[PDB]
DNA sequence: ATCGGATGTATATATCTGACACGTGCCTGGAGACTAGGGAGTAATCCCCTTGGCGGTTAAAACGCGGGGGAGAATCCGTACGTGCGTTTAAGCGGTGCTAGAGCTGTCTACGACCAATTGAGCGGCCTCGGCACCGGGATTCTCGA
DNA sequence: CGAGAATCCCGGTGCCGAGGCCGCTCAATTGGTCGTAGACAGCTCTAGCACCGCTTAAACGCACGTACGGATTCTCCCCCGCGTTTTAACCGCCAAGGGGATTACTCCCTAGTCTCCAGGCACGTGTCAGATATATACATCCGAT
């Protein structure tokens, strides 16, 4: 018995996502096996993309663990991720910026 | 009562991409919510697009078109490359 | 078992509004800004609480929940992360 | 004479402090009382979860901060440094709210 | 080659409200699109509401909660009044 | 063989709406019979609400038929309908309005 | 001297005319050529439907009219009567586009 | 069979932009407004046309359709009535 | 330009704790093995409509010029808001008590889906004449300068 | 503070699109059966609500001063209005062929049902990452020269 998540060389579950996908179709939907694997790789790439940026900011602050403050810095620091993610992070604060006229 | 979460997979990815840094509980919850949101968007777009062409099957083409429609630019390009590599790795096994 | 509240919008004091404005990044504030901000906040809270109360009414419950608040905020297109 | 700062520097110092900080700014008990009074109109004898109240507080604070940023942008555009109710109204009108 | 539309129903409602008024083809198409839009919004809200409470069916309670969530104020109260009167008439019939 | 849409005293279809709803639910999803009847009542009321205002606007122009321009005038003129319908009407034009300061000669 | 109008009254007359009228404003053939020029980048050798082109023109004009109205609001707020690129940029920034 | 187009953005002429502004309800126009408007229109058309091309490419077709254009506009939250 | 006290702010020092991180034990859900059938791919064909081109016409665009009104820059007044101090208020934290109400498990009971006729409702095609578009001629109302 | 110009009504002519009629066909109705979704009833026990007292951080009111918002002139140059000259959009007509829309055939991919056992979830415990003070070191701020 070889797990489907290991045949494709991924970390995210494939069978669990296949179950979730089949429960969100329209009253008769058939879900292909290949569809779940394609969607699993998308989630893994995006998760690995954010944690790369957040981890970089944590090292710059000479700290080890990642807090919600670091997640806000990475997302707002990125231009694409900022466009993709418009939700509000709890406890994330704001990016420091002062306009030229006020000084 | 058992509750399902993505914490184990998120921690696996974090350990792969940064072998020393850790995570906090609030950050893990935020990542869980973000993953749920993305998955919901992808599923909704794929189902709508499949209904749009008088079809009843969700294969890889609808998901590829959905991620192309949603993700912008080089994010979409890299995601498509990763997805097709994973699909070829699955089929060639 | 129950109680009544008569005027509670004055609990949002002037220093609190000043601190919110400082975090937003303003340097000098006028006088009517406090009243205008109180009105705007009241309107926003009324909308969100109405949606949350509808959600908790539909489920035949008696206590409002953070999950209902999150659903209401998502419905208004103001998605919030970090609460489920 | 006692040392006195010029009008404005303390405002900038407070801006830096509250921009680098990451905690809440409004008093939790008055916010709770206001939320309960507002919610009492739609239904009588409700109960609340502390997580729900906190989530409402965070959402309200984020909305207010964004609105104040837009208002400051409008005030700067109008060649001023002080924000005004007309700036607030213009920002809310352009955003399409009322 | 059969298409479906709401043209006859829109015409019946129009003849009910204004007995001696016409309609143009473009206006009829716009009305069809508007009706489809509302129907789709209502169906999506009802399905999401049913999924929230771990249910598996759509009922008048789901529809009423959805229309209360969508329609504002006077429209919402009048619409739920017509809905409940129609439902009790159908049930008594 | 009485109609199901006639038992509820409506004009919009009920069997057709029931079929449309059943092809929109999630997997293994059921649809109640009264759900279709409730949903058809809302659709008819909203259609009747819009059409009444459109006919009133048309009648002030001494015309007999309704054009897309009349739909824009009725929808944008009303308050609650405007907040509900945000789409673009093809050929509907706009509502005439000139700002106070723009009107020259200071009069 | 020949009859000459003052600056502004003819502009107001055009405002009234184009606000009560309801037809298209841009030339159909140049719009079609621009649409084809833009579309040839994504995929080569495409064909179009006249209804699709008309829908694109409709949406473009509606968006432009809305943006111009917001720009006029900004210009009125800044105590001026002429719209400016900075007004356009402020409106687009507040609306959250770029 | 095919051809090429070198610069077609100049087809949106100054009288056309002025008429759009008049319908929008402005009284006096500056000089750089035309160039700024051309840039904005180009960006908006690029986004909408890219979405429509993706939609028509998914269906293995070769002709773009008004249904695809309407679908792209709805996906962008700019719903249009009067075309199906 | 100094220059020089005053005072917020950043650093490198113990210290103490509670919060991540890992080890364990289940157990519910993911992974093979057949089987059936229904949806989708593929090939063939019809014909709609999209592209390309030609010619006349006229409305619209481009160009140029005169000038008047609006954008922007200086200069002053005064008043409203920021900065400090001394009081007064209630938020906050630490306990204790208690019951209203959120979850969790079982039981029928009443719902809704499937299936086989079957027939009327609604879609497609065809007319037709009247609502509406267009054209021409007065009547009226602004508007600019004597 | 009148005459020229733009607009508004008013009447006549024609024309093609909305409304009604007819044929037809396919999906809405009606019985009858059957499976399971959930509507209640009962029970547990979690936590939301309500007091009580001490600390002290933070609103609050008052004084004073200064700097920023309007108000007022003043200059110049930039966009508006109008007349001429190009130009290419528009309409009508024709022509050909690509590609969209159906139809029939076949095949293969996925859902369903058993078995089976091993990744994840709950729970418990430890130790060290990070709050917290804090005593300097210093980087600006503003009055004085």
């Amino acid at each position: 018995a070889v797990s489907r998540s290991q045949r494709a060389g991924l970390q995210f579950p494939v069978g669990r996502i296949h179950r979730h996908l089949k429960s969100r179709t329209t009253s008769h939907g058939r879900v292909g096996a290949t569809a779940a694997v394609y969607s699993a790789a998308i989630l893994e790439y995006l998760t690995a993309e954010v944690l790369e940026l957040a981890g970089n900011a944590s090292k710059d602050l000479k700290v080890k663990r990642i807090t919600p403050r670091h997640l806000q810095l990475a997302i707002r620091g990125d231009e694409e991720l900022d466009s993709l993610i418009k939700a509000t992070i709890a406890g994330g604060g704001v990016i420091p910026h002062i306009h030229k006229s006020l000084i | 009562t058992r509750k399902e979460s993505y914490a184990i997979y998120v921690y696996k990815v974090l350990k792969q991409v940064h072998p020393d840094t850790g995570i906090s509980s609030k950050a893990m919850s935020i990542m869980n919510s973000f993953v749920n949101d993305v998955f919901e968007r992808i599923a909704g777009e794929a189902s709508r697009l499949a209904h749009y062409n008088k079809r009843s099957t969700i294969t890889s083409r609808e998901i590829q078109t959905a991620v192309r429609l949603l993700l912008p630019g080089e994010l979409a390009k890299h995601a498509v490359s990763e997805g097709t590599k994973a699909v070829t790795k699955y089929t060639s096994a | 078992h129950r109680k009544v509240l008569r005027d509670n919008i004055q609990g949002i004091t002037k220093p609190a509004i000043r601190r919110l404005a400082r975090r937003g990044g303003v340097k000098r504030i006028s006088g009517l800004i406090y009243e205008e901000t109180r009105g705007v906040l009241k309107v926003f809270l009324e909308n969100v609480i109405r949606d949350a109360v509808t959600y908790t009414e539909h489920a035949k419950r008696k206590t409002v929940t953070a999950m209902d608040v999150v659903y209401a905020l998502k419905r208004q297109g103001r998605t919030l992360y970090g609460f489920g | 004479k006692p040392h006195r700062y010029r009008p404005g520097t303390v405002a900038l110092r407070e801006i830096r402090r509250y921009q680098k900080s990451t905690e809440l700014l409004i008093r939790k008990l008055p916010f709770q009382r206001l939320v309960r009074e507002i919610a009492q109109d739609f239904k009588t004898d409700l109960r609340f979860q502390s997580s729900a109240v906190m989530a409402l507080q965070e959402a309200s604070e984020a909305y207010l901060v964004a609105l104040f940023e837009d208002t400051n942008l409008c005030a700067i555009h109008a060649k001023r440094v002080t924000i005004m109710p007309k700036d607030i109204q213009l920002a809310r009108r352009i955003r399409g709210e009322r």
